[PDB]
């Protein structure tokens, strides 16, 4: 769609309805007449095209009612409300615009933003152009955490993220006008290629393919109509789901055969029937013959009865004759209705050794795609996510992910080398306690109103803990963080002095050998302007590869690009590197899914803020103090750059409403 | 609404392949063989049936007997009466028999034939001692 409902879309949002947190801002309107709720609507609409259609400077009010038209920029009390909301919430001046209005002379209130994630910092640059005091603290040596790009020389390889997801209501499309992003498209092409190095071709490329989709449709059969989500108490998981469906193709295939063959047999029965009917008749007609022939002998002129046997004999022939003429009619109809049955069997196998094997490429691939083994991922969830897919085909970034961060973050008060130890958080506020990385006795003490938190969940699962709660987490928070899941997924980075490649070709998949190993190094991509590869390590290989050490993997892999392009067109790698997710202590993984046995609501209790109770007994129940947000809080968005982008941009929100009121829901 | 077309999945054989860890491999195995079991007896069924084909060898064609080319009649000469009432003693009913075996008789000439003489040739008699057989 495109216009005012153009940005309604193109900010995840109903041109045509009040969200919940509309409802909520605005009770009086929602509960209102269907008239005004129309004037708010279209209000909001354009409030945000305006914003959209030049997201590179701030969007003010005042610019907001000259551009309004009449009726609907009559009541400025409410284009007020509704600019305010907008603002509030990020839904408008958000990422790096250029400021009208100059910063607030003294800023209100503290955070302490732990982690400089995209969520963290997109957190924080709300914050400070809200009025407030931020300051962040961040583990490593550099900003961006998960979105990390490898440089030097002229080679650029991302080891975090590196596809953005279509431009169609992504908030990336907003970021990438602001900032100076490469974005390249991604020719969804790929060729697979064997154990033995042999292209597979288009005949068996096509017809798996599409199994696997058919066998992905098979699975949310069994889920919403047969429901079958749970196997004797253990919640059932995707890989259970599709090896119950695998299984039930074979269970067909046999009792296809059976009942074919079975219907041979029937037949063959039945000329075995006839044939034995059909012998005893030679039988009695070689025996009558013969009698036939000796009462011939009496010579004419016989007496009658001697006659009537000649004459009588003579039918009882004939007679068995005919009959055991149509049991060779019978008996040639039978034979040729065998060479039908003969000719045409059903299929041999479901699927033969070296499909069961392509089939693993595309099972990879979704274990690539979800960061874990499909046995993990909760049949009837993993997928929740789905209606919230963008418009327009995926993309690359040139140029290194890493040059969002980066630019989110200038102009913020950032710690590096700060490890957070301990969140202390009280009635009166919280204190945050850090060391240095680099040398580790020396401590630090950071006090504050509130504090932020954007711990990777992986860094949020650890045993014992890396960051301790003062007082710890209530159950309810600490249940969704078991039993949600934190998958694993590492990149390798090939470095050449030459293209070797399809230079025209984005990527290609190597086909492993085994089930086992199918994770392993199962897809490579040409991404960047500098002649480097970048190969995956996914599934239940990315986990084990770890602890592997570099050249063992950088052979394994030069081997298998020698077994496509020919022995010697592959030289020696200048520069490589192998990511370890699982082993970083800042990260102890990639990114979230949903585990078997969760489910999305977890992902909302992820982002509760949490309130101290009282200190003097009998005081007030106070403000809320410690916030979350991160990728693995945001239910609609889980596991990416924008999904992360965008709870930073809600617990902004959340946190200016707590802290320096509400000025637009009366 | 219903499994992807050809995909086959049914409320009853998902139970069954799920009651324990190894109901997987086990009537996977069971019908593995079914197959082997009823592809061996088609076999033998085959070596029986191809041994019945020997015996039938060459068919019947050295026994068969020139065709009774012959029109019908209407007069009854004494012979073809002596004939008929035998037939009767020997094949009852069956007019078409009779009528064959009489030769140039109609399988009407021979029912009307039943009426006529059935007074002289006691007719009665002759198809009750036919019936005691
Ligand atoms: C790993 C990974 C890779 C390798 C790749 C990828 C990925 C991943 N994905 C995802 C992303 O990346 C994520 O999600 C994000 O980035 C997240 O964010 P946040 O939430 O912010 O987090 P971070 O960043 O991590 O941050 C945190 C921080 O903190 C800190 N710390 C810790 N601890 C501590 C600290 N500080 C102080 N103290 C203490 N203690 C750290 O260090 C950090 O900084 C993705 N995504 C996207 O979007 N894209 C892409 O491409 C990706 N990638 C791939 O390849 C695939 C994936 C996907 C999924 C889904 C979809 Br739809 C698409 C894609």
């Amino acid at each position: 769609p495109s216009g005012v409902e153009g940005a309604a879309f193109q900010s995840r949002l109903p041109h045509d309805r009040m969200t919940s947190q509309e409802a909520a801002c605005f009770p009086d309107i929602i509960s209102g007449p269907q008239q005004t709720q129309k004037v708010f609507l279209f209000i909001r609409n354009r409030t945000l095209q305006l914003w959209l259609d030049n997201p590179k400077i701030q969007l003010t009010f005042e610019a907001t009612l000259q551009q309004l038209e009449a009726p609907y920029n009559s009541d400025t009390v409410l284009v007020h409300r509704v600019h305010s909301y907008l603002e509030r919430h990020g839904l408008i001046n958000f990422g790096i615009y250029k400021r009208i209005k100059p910063l607030p002379t003294k800023k209100t209130g503290k955070v302490i933003i732990i982690g400089s994630g995209v969520s963290g910092l997109a957190a924080a640059r709300q914050l400070q152009s809200f009025g407030m005091d931020v300051t962040l603290l961040e583990a490593r040596d550099r900003v961006g955490g998960r979105v990390a790009t490898f440089r030097k020389g002229n080679y650029v390889a991302d080891l975090g993220a590196m596809v953005v997801t279509g431009l169609g209501g992504n908030p990336m499309a907003v970021v990438s006008k602001q900032v100076n992003m490469e974005l390249a498209k991604i020719k969804q092409k790929c060729p697979l290629y064997e154990a033995n190095g042999q292209a597979v071709p288009k005949e068996k490329d096509e017809m798996v393919e599409q199994e696997f989709n058919r066998l992905l449709e098979a699975t949310s059969y069994l889920s919403h109509q047969l429901d079958f989500n749970v196997l004797n108490n253990k919640p059932v998981s995707l890989g259970q789901a599709l090896e119950v469906v695998i299984q039930l193709q074979e269970k067909h295939v046999k009792d296809e055969q059976i009942e074919h063959w079975k219907k041979i047999v029937k037949t063959q029965e039945e000329l075995k029937e006839l044939l034995n009917k059909m012998v005893n008749l030679k039988e009695k007609i070689k025996e009558l013959h013969q009698q036939y022939k000796e009462a011939s002998e009496v010579k004419p002129p016989r007496d009658i009865t001697a006659e009537f046997l000649v004459k009588s004999k003579h039918r009882d022939l004939t007679a068995l004759c005919k009959e055991y003429d149509e049991l060779a009619e019978t008996q040639g109809k039978l034979e040729e209705k065998l060479q039908e049955l003969e000719a045409n069997p059903p299929s041999d196998v479901y699927l033969s050794s070296r499909d069961r094997q392509i089939l693993d490429w595309h099972f990879a691939n979704l274990e690539f795609a979800n960061a874990t083994p499909l046995s993990t991922l909760s049949l009837k969830h993993w997928d929740q996510d789905d209606d919230f897919e963008f418009t327009g085909s995926h993309l690359t970034v040139r140029n290194g992910y890493s040059c969002v961060p980066v630019a989110l973050a200038e102009g913020l008060d950032i710690k590096l080398n700060t490890a957070v130890r301990q969140v202390r958080y009280t009635a009166s506020g919280c204190e945050v306690i850090a060391v240095n990385t680099r040398s580790t006795s020396q401590t630090f003490i950071y006090k504050c109103d509130a504090v932020l938190c954007t711990l990777p969940l992986g860094v949020l699962k650890q045993q014992p803990p890396a960051v301790q709660f003062v007082p710890p987490l209530p159950e309810w928070k600490t249940s969704a963080v078991q039993r949600m899941g934190f998958g694993n997924l590492n990149k390798v980075v090939l470095c050449f002095d030459r293209v070797f490649w399809d230079p025209s070709v984005n990527l290609f998949g190597h086909v492993g050998s085994t089930t086992a190993s199918r994770g392993e190094l199962f897809l490579f991509w040409n991404l960047y302007k500098a002649p480097i590869l970048l190969a995956l390590v996914a599934g239940e290989a990315a986990g084990i590869m770890e602890n592997i050490s570099d050249d063992v993997i950088v052979g394994r892999c030069l081997a298998i690009l020698k077994g496509i392009f020919g022995s010697s067109a592959v030289p020696q790698p200048k520069e490589t590197v192998v990511s370890r997710w699982r082993a970083d202590p800042w990260a102890r993984g990639s990114y979230s899914y949903v585990a078997a046995g969760s489910s999305g609501n977890d992902y909302d209790l992820m982002a509760q803020p949490i309130t101290p109770g009282p200190s003097i007994p009998g005081a007030p129940q106070p403000i809320p103090r410690l916030f979350f947000a991160g990728e693995h809080t945001i239910r609609n968005y889980p596991a990416t750059v924008h999904g992360a982008l965008l709870s930073g941009l809600r617990e902004a929100g959340r946190i200016a409403d707590q802290f320096l009121g509400a000025m637009y829901t009366l | 609404r219903k499994p992807p077309k050809g995909m086959f999945l049914s409320q009853e054989d998902v139970e069954a392949v799920s009651a324990n860890a190894t109901a997987a491999t086990t009537v996977l195995r069971q019908l593995d063989m079914e197959l082997v079991s009823v592809k061996r007896q088609i076999q033998n069924i085959k070596q029986t049936n191809s041994a019945l084909k020997e015996k039938l060898d060459g068919g019947i064609e050295p026994y068969r007997l020139p065709e009774v080319i012959q029109k019908c009649n209407a007069r009854w000469t004494t012979e073809e009466q002596l004939l008929a009432v035998q037939a009767i003693r020997k094949y009852g009913r069956d007019f078409q028999a009779i009528s064959d075996v009489i030769g140039n008789k109609s399988v009407v000439q021979v029912k009307n034939f039943f009426v006529n003489y059935r007074r002289r040739f006691n007719i009665d008699e002759v198809l009750q001692e036919w019936e005691a057989e």
